[PDB]
């Protein structure tokens, strides 16, 4: 299952 | 042995001819489960492998919710990374991310990591302590003190040492007959006269799973390193892979020449001799 | 930014046997960027009914793809691939030689 947190560079 | 599950995501940017192509892929050691493709009609996360498809439809629609927002993330970031290094927009660009964690025997969680990469290169990259990143350029200092301003490696290590692993080892247990296999490698050998003089000796495995092998060819005993054609393993199609490993040697000299293979899936290392 | 040429390798799925059915795959690996062109030749001309995986890459963070399709190998039957790809000024061919 994929990370639910959305990472911004 | 060991275990892994690492998802890898590549988003590149075509300039007026519409969004950035995105595509998506799971896997578990060397098997692949999972795909998405933004271009494809359904817009769904998709299955690739059949001991995933017994998860049911709320797993879908977790799964393609996911995998958007990370679509979107990466959408944002190519405009951001075109920003910090002042690029025009005319140029295709390619923004390249992947992560996942790797658990041992005792199916605990070993390690974690999640790395980034901009046009074929290291962007930045969580260092093994789960706790700091390591950045190339200014531009990923900038972002590594935004990771650190919103405290990103706390939420990260949480990810990875509770639900990564846990569905790992759940993906192990459903797929137990597809991923927690080994297969050795069916190992033979080849002559050729390449000249009136020389030969090419070539030795050969197929079928083997993991990817994980060795093919060294030697000479005396001695290693042929620097002497030896070696191609990169390449997948059958099948959830298998092959490879060999070729030497030219002077005619009637072949006996003094051995090649040795290297397998999980074998008890002793090989040693193949010509005959 | 860095570009990288394809590593191309062409093969059986199997042990070829003439006359029986087979896969005939074509490993490129190793390029970048990711837009690249494939297609695999019987005698010169090239075949409709080919697959491809979905697009990965290896630790160097450089692409790989693998196209495939079923076909019964025959003594007298030529067998290729051709990629084109923004590195290569010419498309590249690569015959399948079938102890290779």
């Amino acid at each position: 299952k994929q990370w639910l947190v959305w990472l911004f560079l | 042995g060991s275990h892994s599950m690492r998802y890898f995501y590549t988003s590149v940017s075509r300039p007026g001819r519409g969004e950035p192509r995105f595509i998506a892929v799971g896997y578990v050691d060397d098997t692949q489960f999972v795909r998405f493709d933004s271009d494809a009609a359904s817009q769904r996360m998709e299955p690739r492998a059949p001991w995933i498809e017994q998860e049911g439809p709320e797993y879908w629609d977790g799964e393609t919710r996911k995998v958007k927002a990370h679509s979107q993330t990466h959408r944002v970031d190519l405009g951001t990374l075109r920003g910090y290094y002042n690029q025009s927009e005319a140029g295709s660009h390619t923004v390249q991310r992947m992560y996942g964690c790797d658990v041992g025997s005792d199916w605990r969680f070993l390690r974690g990591y999640h790395q980034y990469a901009y046009d074929g290169k290291d962007y930045i990259a969580l260092k093994e302590d789960l706790r700091s990143w390591t950045a190339a350029d200014m531009a990923a200092q900038t972002t590594k003190h935004k990771w650190e301003a919103a405290h990103v490696a706390e939420q990260l290590r949480a990810y990875l040492e509770g639900t990564c692993v846990e569905w790992l080892r759940r993906y192990l247990e459903n797929g137990k007959e597809t991923l927690q296999r080994t297969d050795a490698p069916k190992t033979h050998m080849t002559h050729h006269a390449v000249s009136d003089h020389e030969a090419t000796l070539r030795c050969w495995a197929l079928s083997f799973y993991p990817a994980e092998i060795t093919l060294t060819w030697q000479r005396d005993g001695e290693d042929q390193t620097q002497d030896t054609e070696l191609v990169e393993t390449r997948p059958a199609g099948d959830g298998t892979f092959q490879k060999w490993a070729a030497v030219v040697v002077p005619s009637g000299q072949e006996q003094r020449y051995t090649c040795h293979v290297q397998h999980e899936g074998l008890p002793k290392p090989l040693t193949l001799r010509w005959e | 930014m860095i570009q990288r040429t394809p590593k191309i390798q062409v093969y059986s799925r199997h042990p070829a046997e003439n006359g029986k059915s087979n896969f005939l795959n074509c490993y490129v690996s190793g390029f970048h960027p990711s837009d690249i062109e494939v297609d695999l030749l019987k005698n010169g001309e090239r075949i409709e009914k080919v697959e491809h995986s979905d697009l990965s890459f290896s630790k160097d963070w450089s692409f790989y793809l693998l196209y495939y399709t079923e076909f019964t190998p025959t003594e007298k039957d030529e067998y290729a691939c051709r990629v084109n790809h923004v590195t290569l000024s010419q498309p590249k061919i690569v015959k399948w030689d079938r102890d290779m």
